[PDB]
RNA sequence: AGGUUCGUGGUAGGAGAGCGUUCUAAGGGCGGUGAAGUCAGACCGGAAGGACUGGUGGAGCGCUUAGAAGUGAGAAUGCCG
RNA sequence: UACUCGGGAGUCAGACUGCGAGUGAUAAGAUCCGUAGUCGAAAGGGAAACAGCCCAGACCACCAGUUAAGGUCCCCAAAUA
RNA sequence: CCGAUAGUGAACCAGUACCGUGAGGGAAAGGUGAAAAGCACCCCGGAAGGGGAGUGAAACAGUUCCUGAAACCGUGUGCCUACAAGUAGUUAGAGCCCGUUAAUGGGUGAUAGCGUGCCUUUUGUAGAAUGAACCGGCGAGUUACGAUUUGUUGCAAGGUUAA
């Protein structure tokens, strides 16, 4: 193959997710961790049992 | 002499001549769209249509086929961290009146 | 696209002569207020005055109904500390009829700057005989 | 051609709204009366105004050869310069910033 | 690599700051307040767009009751009688009639009277 | 690719498709007959955004296909000017 | 439409209105349950103004038409029916 | 890998200036031009600073000197404004002034209808609840090693190497 044309396999490579970039992503203010708890907190939650 | 069309869905008052802006029309630059409802014939003669007249019709040709202005369509709702942005640009189409009868 | 809208000036405006002998108050004021507004011409525009002039003669006679003449009270307050003042319909129908007539008509305007434009249109006379003979007030006579 | 003149004087140590109050009197007048003008305000800033107006009536006489006799003030306007920053002392151990403030001074004069 | 934040900030915001031009005071100046006014005034372009319909319906109507009063007819009489007669005539175009051709506002209004007492 | 039917308000939140920024690789380019930057316009796209013309500037910069991220600010009694 | 398996969450301060009860004084925009609705997360029309009441669910454009609650003397569209 | 708020605290007489009794804390600050050819001489002024003349490709490159944005401060002018209750706009709209990336164009707008900023936190905020004087720059889910699940590729009762 050409380097100037290399297409990798479809399917096999996607976006990486980015959070806190804007409202208008979905993933704005808050970062999908909800309002005010222990589990949004930097470093939070809990044991694992 | 003038007359009283419905063409896109309202009514349209005409006259010989006059170039008239219309919903978009199946028709190339150049061709002849005539328009077979007619409700109101006025000037010298009132006869009216019932809800149309008769097989009076009106012809006209093509001018220009194109869209408008460009709008910009916004919305938001205070404190809730919505917005949406959306353009539009809406099609015509663009006639003179050749003659009425 | 095509609506017809006025212009200052463009359109003729009259002058009108109306009687007040028994017609209620706010009967006589909702005519000459339609009147005055322009809303009896096919050329009506929301934003300019097409209105007419109208002449208010034998205020004096205005009609009360029920007991209104003795218990229907008219407010002012001066903005000073207990500044009320009240005064009935009647004896202000025999001492100042033309200020009955003019607050009860300018109660029915437009509340902003044409309404007070408007009001400058209405001229009311207690007696039978007006100052404007110069200008040619002819009759109208109620719907 | 070139019928006008200008000087300027930049970097005066003069705050710009206390110029700005005397230029505003010598503005499209004759430069005979705007001198008159100038002598009689007893104002701080009238010597530095009256200094730049001569000197541009001086440069309009040699280098354009014009008339004194028939000049006006066409355009007279103070613009800011640099500021220059210090401290005053005040009451418990702390300071309030104080601006010594410059100005740039044009006048234009020209045939009427 | 570092990625440095030149020329894409400014560029953003002068748009705005263009779109708010004619605003009263800062209103056209400062990026913050410009914000505001451009968003708010969208939101009143948007309602306002939908209110217009309906201001023109209503001057039509009025336009059209004070020409049928002055033939003994009322708006709603005129309307009933059109609709009953089988006139597809639209409140824009009656309207128009009434302020020019008159004539024949007034033959529309005696079909109007022919079908309504009929 | 073309149709029929049913749909298209939306906070926390789930899924999808994309715009733009810096660097790298290959191909192909433009630029002292004026690059990036900056200023002004009544142009183009469904949005993020992209052109064209002219003024200032005086030497570097795009485009296509992939790859990697110090990746996009209006708010933190935020830090510096 | 259900159900089973697997990846990712948020939520565990609720509010008023109609009906059925308790505490209270057969008080509270009170408090605590059951049941239905709306708000939360819902703009538009009517209640003067008005989260929760009545009508009714915004994909975009039109200077087109018919209706719901509520209304037709003037402010103010339509009956001085 | 960074490119002067970055990269060492320090690209420049930096652990300096400054602060503290002391241990100790600890900055700001890069760019004329290819070449000083760094403005002879004339005029206003005490000087600073200007206007000509000259050097230069350029002086609107003149000893913080490449480019020169925004806040902020001014000068001139086309439209409006001294009877008017204004989250400052949007829709309708006359008059006046212009003439474009030429298309149902631009600027200002007398008058009329409608209209209580943005964010956070809340059952509920125009809120007399919280935050922001304005402008500019900087400023927040990342990497290493393991677990599990989906997609792609190679081989397949085999697959694969680590040091
Ligand atoms: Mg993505
Ligand atoms: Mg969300
Ligand atoms: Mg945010
Ligand atoms: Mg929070
Ligand atoms: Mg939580
Ligand atoms: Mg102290
Ligand atoms: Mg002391
Ligand atoms: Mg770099
Ligand atoms: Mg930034
Ligand atoms: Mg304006
Ligand atoms: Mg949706
Ligand atoms: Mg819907
Ligand atoms: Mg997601
Ligand atoms: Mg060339
Ligand atoms: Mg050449
Ligand atoms: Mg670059
Ligand atoms: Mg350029
Ligand atoms: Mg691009
Ligand atoms: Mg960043
Ligand atoms: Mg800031
Ligand atoms: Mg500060
Ligand atoms: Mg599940
Ligand atoms: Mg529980
Ligand atoms: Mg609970
Ligand atoms: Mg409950
Ligand atoms: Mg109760
Ligand atoms: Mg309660
Ligand atoms: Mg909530
Ligand atoms: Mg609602
Ligand atoms: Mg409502
Ligand atoms: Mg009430
Ligand atoms: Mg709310
Ligand atoms: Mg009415
Ligand atoms: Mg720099
Ligand atoms: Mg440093
Ligand atoms: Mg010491
Ligand atoms: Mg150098
Ligand atoms: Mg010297
Ligand atoms: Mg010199
Ligand atoms: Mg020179
Ligand atoms: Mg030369
Ligand atoms: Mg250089
Ligand atoms: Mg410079
Ligand atoms: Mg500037
Ligand atoms: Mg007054
Ligand atoms: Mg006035
Ligand atoms: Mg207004
Ligand atoms: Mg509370
Ligand atoms: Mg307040
Ligand atoms: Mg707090
Ligand atoms: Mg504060
Ligand atoms: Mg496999």
């Amino acid at each position: 193959m050409k380097l100037h044309e290399l297409k990798p396999s479809e399917g096999s490579r996607k976006e990486r997710n980015r959070v806190g970039r804007g409202t208008g992503s979905g993933n704005g203010k808050t970062s999908g961790r909800g309002h005010k708890g222990q589990k949004a907190r930097s470093g939070g939650g809990v044991r694992l049992g | 002499m003038y007359a009283i069309i419905e063409t896109g869905g309202k009514q349209i008052k005409v006259e010989a001549g006059q170039e008239i802006y219309v919903e978009k029309l199946a028709g190339e630059v150049g061709d002849v769209v005539t328009f077979d409802k007619v409700l109101f014939v006025g000037g010298d003669s009132a006869k009216v249509g019932v809800p149309f007249v008769d097989g009076a019709t009106v012809t006209a040709k093509v001018e220009k086929q194109g869209r408008a202005k460009k709008l910009t369509v916004y919305k938001y709702k205070p404190k809730k961290n919505y917005h949406k942005k959306q353009g539009h640009r809406q099609p015509y189409t663009k006639l003179t009146i050749d003659a009425i009868n | 696209r095509t609506t017809y809208m006025a212009k200052p000036g463009e359109v003729e405006r009259k002058w009108y002569v109306i009687d007040a002998t028994g017609v209620s108050l706010g009967r006589l004021s909702s005519e000459v207020a339609s009147i005055l507004r322009g809303k009896n011409k096919p050329q009506f525009t929301p934003h300019i005055d097409t209105g007419d002039f109208v002449i208010i003669i034998n205020a004096g006679k205005i009609g009360l109904t029920g007991k209104k003449a003795t218990d229907k009270i008219y407010y002012r307050h001066s903005q000073y500390p207990g500044g009320l003042k009240s005064r009935t319909a009647g004896e202000m129908r025999t001492n100042n009829p033309e200020k009955l007539l003019e607050l009860s008509i300018k109660g029915m305007l437009p509340k902003n700057s044409l309404g007070r434009q408007l009001f400058k249109k209405l001229h009311v006379y207690g007696g039978s005989e007006h100052e404007h003979a110069a200008q040619k007030p002819e009759v109208y006579e109620l719907r | 051609e070139v019928t006008s003149a200008k000087a300027v004087a930049k970097t005066v140590r003069i705050a710009p709204r206390k110029a700005r109050i005397v230029i505003d009197l010598i503005r499209g007048k004759q430069v005979g009366e705007a001198i008159a003008i100038l002598k009689y305000t007893p104002r701080s800033a009238s010597p530095i105004i009256e200094k730049v107006l001569k000197s541009a009536i001086a440069n309009a006489e040699h280098n354009y050869d014009l008339d004194i006799n028939n000049l006006v003030v066409e355009e007279a306007f103070v613009d800011e310069g640099p500021t220059l920053k210090r401290f005053r002392p005040r009451a418990q151990g702390r300071a309030s910033a104080i601006n010594k403030r410059t100005s740039h001074i044009t006048v234009v004069v020209s045939e009427v | 690599p570092r990625v440095k934040g030149g020329t894409v900030t400014r560029k953003r915001r002068k748009k705005i700051v263009k779109l708010a031009k004619g605003y009263y005071g800062s209103k056209h100046l400062l990026f913050k307040v410009a914000n505001q006014a451009v968003m708010k005034s969208y939101q009143y372009a948007y309602r306002d767009r939908r209110q217009k319909k309906r201001d023109f319906r209503r001057l039509w109507i009025a336009r059209i009751n004070a020409a049928a009063r002055m033939q003994d007819l009322s708006y709603s009489k005129l309307m009933h009688g059109l609709k009953l007669a089988g006139i597809d005539i639209n409140r824009k175009m009656l309207a128009d009639l009434a302020v020019n051709d008159i004539a024949s506002f007034n033959t529309l209004a005696d079909s109007a009277k022919k079908a309504l007492a009929k």
